RNA sequence: CCGACUUACCAACCCGAUGCAAACUGCGAAUACCGGAGAAUGUUAUCACGGGAGACACACGGCGGGUGCUAACGUCCGUC
RNA sequence: UCCUCCUAAAGAGUAACGGAGGAGCACGAAGGUUGGCUAAUCCUGGUCGGACAUCAGGAGGUUAGUGCAAUGGCAUAAGCCAGCUUGACUGCGAGCGUGACGGCGCGAGCAGGUGCGAAAGCAGGUCAUAGUGAUCCGGUGGUUCUGAAUGGAAGGGCCAUC
RNA sequence: UGCCUGGCGGCCGUAGCGCGGUGGUCCCACCUGACCCCAUGCCGAACUCAGAAGUGAAACGCCGUAGCGCCGAUGGUAGUGUGGGGUCUCCCCAUGCGAGAGUAGGGAACUGCCAGGCAU
């Protein structure tokens, strides 16, 4: 609850002065953090799909989704109805809580770290970003991953353009470049 | 060859037109969708039989807001 | 197919029976459905046998 | 030539031939040979009209043909005994009904469009005659 | 959220050895420190180190002269 | 959010039509709540409790919670049995039995309705 | 790893324009058909149950058509 | 033998060695009910992720789906999820549509027992139209109906069934 | 009486999309906050409750709006019952019935039982 102690008073500061703006309401809001760490190579063992459903699990305190497969392609041996993705969704002060964990600390943790570029928010401010391991999330013992996976964090926000809802996450010295 | 077969239909359509005095467990119209769809005093049945449930007049009625004919029954 | 004719036999004592069809290989464990009966007129268990 | 790439179905019935025309005014260029009487065109009559009207354009100018044959027509074999079903398409033929327009040609002048037209309505079944561009 | 199926949260110290004293909720349990900080971290000031082009007459001049 | 109170009561609103019976219609807002009756045509209203007529408000705390609710239930019932409405039939009105409906829906029949 | 190159090339999106259809209609007549109210009409001419046989191989002329080539004093239909 | 559109001439019906297609099963839920939800497709951003897995908005609006052929339906969804259930009931039925009949199908309202839901209400199988078969004879389990002198029993009828 | 705003109606694209303004005292949305009341096939996003610091931005109604969609003339068209023909593979005649697409146009809804606020 730290950061949205920041938020709604040291943010709207910066947001109403340098973007014209009457009501509090025009300033763009996160919405929601979404966790997807999708295990795409779940057919030759269960394990890979529950392990999987932990893995990201133990970041961010909830149990997740065990999505399944919308509809169906020949090529990569799926169907409707094989749960191959894991998803966790975060709003309100949960989402503050770990947005803390990520830009205090698993952000520079990275290895090879030379910050995120500037163009991700599919032309609507609607953020996107995608690590490449697990254990930058410090919240891992060190040799008890089975392998090595990924996920992509989808910072959904009430942002309305690519110039104005850059300056949100900005706010929060977001490392772009 | 490929060309051998038929089926003649089960003889559908309205049965009891619109504009005159019905009983009530006779059928207006045996058809196969929602075609005429659920008017006044009428039941549509398992196949989607029209049959009235009350005595009387029918009376072919244009209603609601996706233009679908009704099909009424009113006392005489 | 494979659905053959089984026998619901009433388990209030009467002699009554219905007839039905089931799978004996994607489903064959027994089949115990709460159906009427019109001889003891309550609603009573009825224990599955064979066609004969 | 020209030919269906696909029908939905293969073999397609008579019909009739009743009825006026519906292109009935030039709509493309400047120049139009039009239909007069009753009948039936063929896929190889008019890409052989095609063929004796481009011989005397001189690849100059344009031409546009609109009729476009479809009407599966069939035959029953010869010395086959007339039943045991219909029989395999042969060709593909267009309907003409008087007033309906075959081509369209601007650029080169008119009274070279006179023979020039003349020698393709010279392989053509049914009488037809020139007409011109009309501004309305 | 439901009551029962959702792991542990209870807020721990996470201190970096550059100053950073901080509390966060987590189900790690133990007390989990810090190695980099970033309101000290090489991105602001140190990410100029790695460009080492230099003028080929700065290289050249560098080892002796004419 | 709009849409949706829709898409669930023309069911049971035009299933009300279609039977005839007279129909009790409830509201659901959060700050205030309608509840009224209506003849089978569906244009013509016969009675209206609310927390929008002041008088009845104004011996009531707040308008839109658990109490209130069963208050102008009871408001509804002792303003419409008085005009000897006796056949009646509920909409839910999309908004589910529980909480405010679940209290609106039987404080009248505490005050004397028969549905 | 890249990439500036147009090049008489084709080509889905969509656009102004042009036609065709038994198996597709965002439209759609006439006539034909069921049921009530009525004016004039005809040898009850309309059904009901009961006695008795005939027939169950049809052709041509006009119209809307399906095999056939919009051939046959050709064939299969509903209709006069 | 049965089922779907067209020929078939704006109601039913109407043929050929005419033009095209599917069936001779399934389902203990894929059934009854309550509550809730809404698509195919491409653009853009994103961990291995590629033209097509999963995640984000966003355009667009049934161009999608039905256990299967078409045709007609379908948003109140009859399409898709969760809870509880066995009405996939027993005796009946005014009144009808269509066959030459043997038929076939729809069916409000009643009795007797229930399930869902707070409630009106819905429910006598599955969105409907194919998943098929007369009679004789003969087997099973009830049945005091009969039982060739009497009590019985064999056998026959009776309804359920093969 | 007048105007505005709230659940329900008649109505079935002249009633819907377009783009530009709008109105928040009261009503409505956002919103505020959440342990038992209920809630998520993860999550106060939906669903429920408690309350009103703040905003009318998004929703939601109004006016402006011929880029549409939609309605729609009169006039002409081949079809067409019934009867006579012809140059009978299809058209002409006397009689009625005579539509689809397009031209001139209209066209930014209209109205009713109900409750509140402000005015007359
Ligand atoms: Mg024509
Ligand atoms: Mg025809
Ligand atoms: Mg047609
Ligand atoms: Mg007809
Ligand atoms: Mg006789
Ligand atoms: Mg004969
Ligand atoms: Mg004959
Ligand atoms: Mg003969
Ligand atoms: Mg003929
Ligand atoms: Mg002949
Ligand atoms: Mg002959
Ligand atoms: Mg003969
Ligand atoms: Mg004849
Ligand atoms: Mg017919
Ligand atoms: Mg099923
Ligand atoms: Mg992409
Ligand atoms: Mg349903
Ligand atoms: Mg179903
Ligand atoms: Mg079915
Ligand atoms: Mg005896
Ligand atoms: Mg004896
Ligand atoms: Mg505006
Ligand atoms: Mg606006
Ligand atoms: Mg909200
Ligand atoms: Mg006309
Ligand atoms: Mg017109
Ligand atoms: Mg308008
Ligand atoms: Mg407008
Ligand atoms: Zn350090």
């Amino acid at each position: 609850a730290k950061l949205h102690d920041y938020y709604k008073d040291e943010v709207v500061k910066k947001l109403m002065t340098e973007f014209n703006y009457n009501s509090v309401m025009q300033v763009p809001r996160v919405e929601k953090i979404t966790l997807n760490m999708g295990v795409g190579e779940a057919i030759a063992d269960k394990k890979l799909l529950d392990n999987a459903a932990a893995d990201l699990a133990a970041i961010s305190g909830q149990k997740p989704l065990i999505t399944k497969a919308r509809k169906s392609v020949a090529g990569f041996k799926i169907r409707q109805g094989y749960p191959i993705g894991c998803k966790v969704t975060l709003r309100g002060e949960r989402m503050w809580e770990f947005f803390e964990r990520l830009i205090t600390i698993a952000v520079p943790r990275i290895r090879d770290f030379r910050g995120l570029s500037a163009k991700s928010f599919d032309g609507r401010g609607n953020y996107s970003m995608g690590v490449r391991e697990q254990i930058i999330f410090p919240e891992i013992d060190y040799d008890k991953v089975d392998r090595v996976r990924g996920l992509d964090i989808t910072i959904t926000t009430t942002a309305k353009s690519d110039e104005e809802g850059r300056a949100l996450l900005a706010a929060f010295d977001f490392p772009f470049r | 060859t490929r060309n051998g077969r038929d089926s003649e239909a089960k003889r559908l359509g309205v049965k009891r037109f619109g504009g005159e005095s019905v009983l009530a467990g006779s059928i207006i119209v045996r058809q196969r969708g929602t075609k005429f769809h659920a008017g006044a005093n009428v039941g549509c049945g398992r196949d989607h039989t029209l049959f009235a449930k009350a005595d009387g007049k029918v009376k072919f009625e244009v209603k609601g807001p996706k233009n679908r004919k009704f099909i009424s029954i009113e006392a005489e | 197919g494979i659905r053959e004719k089984i026998k619901l036999v009433s388990s209030a004592g009467t002699g009554h029976f219905y007839t039905t069809t089931k799978n004996k290989r994607t489903k064959p464990e027994k089949l115990e459905l709460k159906k009427f009966d019109p001889v003891v007129r309550q609603h009573v268990i009825y224990k599955e046998a064979k066609i004969k | 030539m020209l030919q269906p790439k696909r029908t939905k179905f293969r073999k397609m019935h008579k019909g009739r031939n009743r009825g006026l025309a519906q292109g009935t005014d030039v709509s493309f260029g400047s120049f139009g040979l039009k239909a007069v009487g009753r009948g039936r065109l063929t896929a190889r009559q008019i890409e052989a009209a095609r063929r004796a009207m481009t011989r005397a354009v001189k690849r100059q100018g344009k031409i546009w043909i609109r009729v476009f044959p479809d009407k599966p027509i069939t035959e029953k074999p010869l010395a086959v005994r007339m039943g045991k079903g219909k029989g395999n398409v042969e060709y593909w033929v267009a309907l003409i009904q008087p007033g309906k327009v075959l081509y369209e040609m601007d650029g080169v002048p008119e009274e070279l469009a006179r023979e020039a037209f003349k020698l393709a309505a010279a392989k053509l079944p049914i009488k037809t005659t020139f007409v011109t561009k009309t501004v309305m | 959220m439901k009551k029962d199926i959702h792991p542990k949260y209870e807020e721990i110290t996470a201190s970096c050895s550059c100053g950073n004293v901080m509390k966060i909720r987590s189900t790690v349990g133990h007390d989990l420190n810090l190695d980099v900080c970033s309101k000290c971290h090489p991105f602001f000031t140190g990410k100029q180190r790695d460009v080492a082009t230099g003028g080929r007459v700065d290289r050249f001049n560098k080892r002796f002269n004419i | 959010k709009k849409s949706a109170r829709i898409r669930r009561a023309t069911r049971a609103r035009r299933k009300l039509q279609e039977l005839g019976a007279t129909r009790l219609v409830v509201h659901r807002t959060p700050r205030h709540i309608y509840a009224q009756v209506i003849a089978p045509n569906g244009s013509e209203v016969l009675v209206a409790a609310s927390t929008v007529e002041k008088a009845i408000a104004e011996q009531l705390k707040y308008t839109g919670n658990k109490d209130a609710a069963a208050a102008v239930g009871k408001a509804v019932a002792e303003r419409a049995l008085e005009k000897g409405i006796k056949d009646v039939s509920f909409d839910r009105s999309g908004f589910q039995y529980h909480g405010r409906v679940q209290a609106l829906a039987d404080a009248a029949r505490e005050a004397g309705l028969q549905f």
